[PDB]
């Protein structure tokens, strides 16, 4: 693969790249930046956290937003030159920016990407988009939930709606948390040295949603039907039982956090209801869901539950769990970027340094 | 793109389409695991 | 052994030196190089202070850093044609330095050997981490006490943590000293002619330490439990008693010397206190011990009784005493030199041709 697309998906816990024709990324690595805590200079992804020990880490992606752009660019570098080993500079490259991105930041990413990188062509997407095109619509609600934001996103012919988009500052990087949390308030001595790597694991190995929260804590207090056991590398081994449930069960009650915010099916609804009356038709059967955090089994059904209770008794509702959405986004870009119809659409260095940065901002 | 051209772009997706199927720490890890030493 | 890797770790009093794999140094000697008092040019190990009457002896190395560089040379040359009797510039040459050990001497080393003695392939290695390596960790705290110096050096994933080593100048040179100066005191005429070789196989045959040094004390002033006996060669037998273990204590206790230092407990338990709270824990219950001072029988349950009192109640805490510990560092250079995931950490005459001894 050269002369070929690169595709950079930058979530707030990971970075997914590769190649654009793939069905996967070849590289999916932490997003995080180490430098020398004290006085090579600077260290990223696995091996900054192998030794996070002497560095001071950072995450240049908060909320899905870039605000560290420095070290962003530690980041793209070892995307490139350490990961896919490529040279920027003979790769168009597509990249991805959260729903609600100031233009400002768009802007200073193309900028960095021409002058910086010197790549020939670019484009950037908004990662819901690209979740929902890879299903093969152009016309639906996202649900897009990685590891530090979630958010709603009504899509309508390749155009979201940022007045009827809904964020929610609760994802899974707060869910592990939690869950942390909890196993501790029962005797279990969890700290970040490596625990907090377990504890993830346990999150994606055993969490599940309930189709009925208050009818399965019932079903967990009557019987062990629930139960499941996780052996530690210490040896020590574990037993969960109502916490693989209600872990998750934060996505449809914050106020297990403490935030007075409301659930995921609540602004999907409310989302929606932000919306042309006509085309809620569309959106209510075309609920994509996206990112890491909406992998546990059982949230499908229990979105499809919720929200055929919210909205009129006429409308069909269809929620759409891609088995690869974990990758949504990162294959929605791989397709487009591939597309013929799509080579013209593409940012020029040409085109850049005629107009300017601000050569990245169209309407329709 | 604001002109006839968005219009294939979309019909294409749509459509659908494939995708390609797809020194520290050794040392380290060496060291811990063992060795024999020619005895003199 | 030919076209095989040489090991060479230079203590202050001791040359340890041979050939990786080999699960012993094949090479152990004095350390010191003498040249005619007045006027061959140079003698070195055994045969310099065999004709030491007639010579000016120096030592090369002390407190672990080399400062003499022309006579370090000669132990070099001593070391490959007359101890080894092999050629330098057919054999990948690992070598060892101390803990804070100045980056000009490095280099002056790395310089030299490829420069003077044109060995193919060189690495120089931090003496503590070898003996590390040698128990098969690549995470613990070392003490390190030889003959002229002692270390803590706190390991993390087979790097050093410079900001925490504690140096103390006293090692078993000192105590040897101490030992001459007490028996003495009690009517033993000791010199240096032959005598300070005595006082040294004294303290290697006899000397132990005190578990409890107070209670220790009052055992040996009640009864006769802890006299043991040496016979000299001239014949004169003596007796010896508390200062079986009166002498190493000064490693607990130097202001038995005269040394407002602190012991090798305390300094053990500040290293580790100037580490990440997060490793401690690994630290703790990874104390290596090399060296031949570190040799004393008794030692390793003190450190572990002296430490449990120092540190938090709730950490385990664990002592290792390789029984090869005097070897421990050369042992480890043995190892690490032999690996395969090594091969490709050498340092190449070319690498060093291209770039300089800053490499
Ligand atoms: N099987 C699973 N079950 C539950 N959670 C999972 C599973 N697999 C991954 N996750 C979670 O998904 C998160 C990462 O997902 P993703 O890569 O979509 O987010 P991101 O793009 O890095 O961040 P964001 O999209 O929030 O900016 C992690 O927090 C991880 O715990
Ligand atoms: N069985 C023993 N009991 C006590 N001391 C011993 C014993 N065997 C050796 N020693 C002492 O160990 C010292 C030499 O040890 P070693 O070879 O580790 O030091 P070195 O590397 O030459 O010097 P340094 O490491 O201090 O630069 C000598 O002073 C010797 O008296
Ligand atoms: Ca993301
Ligand atoms: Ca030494």
């Amino acid at each position: 693969d050269e002369t070929t697309a690169l595709v950079c998906d930058n979530g707030s816990g990971l970075v997914k790249a590769g190649f654009a024709g793939d069905d996967a990324p070849r590289a999916v690595f932490p997003s995080i930046v180490g430098r020398p805590r004290h006085q090579k200079d600077s260290y990223v992804g696995d091996e900054a956290q192998s030794k996070r020990g002497i560095l001071t880490l950072k995450y240049p992606i908060e909320h899905g937003i870039i605000t560290n752009w420095d070290d962003m660019e530690k980041i793209w570098h070892h995307t490139f030159y350490n990961e896919l080993r490529v040279a920027p500079e003979e790769h168009p490259t597509l990249l991805t920016e959260a729903p609600l991105n100031p233009k400002a930041n768009r802007e200073k990413m193309t900028q960095i990407m021409f002058e910086t990188f010197n790549v020939p062509a670019m484009y950037v997407a908004i990662q819901a988009v690209l979740s929902l095109y890879a299903s093969g619509r152009t016309t639906g609600i996202v649900l897009d939930s990685g590891d530090g934001v979630t958010h709603n996103v009504p899509i309508y012919e390749g155009y979201a709606l940022p007045h009827a988009i809904m964020r929610l500052d609760l994802a899974g990087r707060d869910l592990t948390d939690y869950l942390m949390k909890i196993l501790t308030e029962r005797g279990y001595s969890f700290v970040t040295t490596a625990e907090r790597e377990i504890v993830r694991d346990i999150k994606e190995k055993l969490c599940y949603v309930a189709l009925d929260f208050e009818n399965e804590m019932a079903t967990a207090a009557s019987s062990s039907s629930l139960e499941k056991s996780y052996e530690l590398p210490d040896g020590q081994v574990i037993t969960i039982g109502n916490e693989r449930f209600r872990c998750p069960e934060t996505l449809f009650q914050p106020s297990f956090i403490g935030m007075e915010s409301a659930g995921i099916h609540e602004t999907t609804y409310n989302s929606i209801m932000k919306c042309d009356i006509d085309i809620r038709k569309d959106l209510y059967a075309n609920n994509v869901m996206s990112g890491g955090t909406t992998m546990y089994p059982g949230i499908a059904d229990r979105m499809q539950k919720e929200i055929t209770a919210l909205a009129p008794s006429t409308m069909k509702i269809k929620i759409i769990a891609p088995p690869e959405r974990k990758y949504s986004v990162w294959i929605g870009g791989s397709i487009l970027a591939s597309l013929s119809t799509f080579q013209q659409m593409w940012i020029t260095k040409q085109e850049y340094d005629e107009a300017g940065p601000s050569i990245v901002h169209r309407k329709c | 793109a604001c002109s006839g051209n968005k219009a294939a772009l979309l019909d294409q997706i749509r459509e659908g389409a494939q995708l390609k199927k797809v020194g520290r720490d050794a040392l380290l890890d060496q060291i811990r695991q063992g060795i024999q030493l020619k005895k003199v």
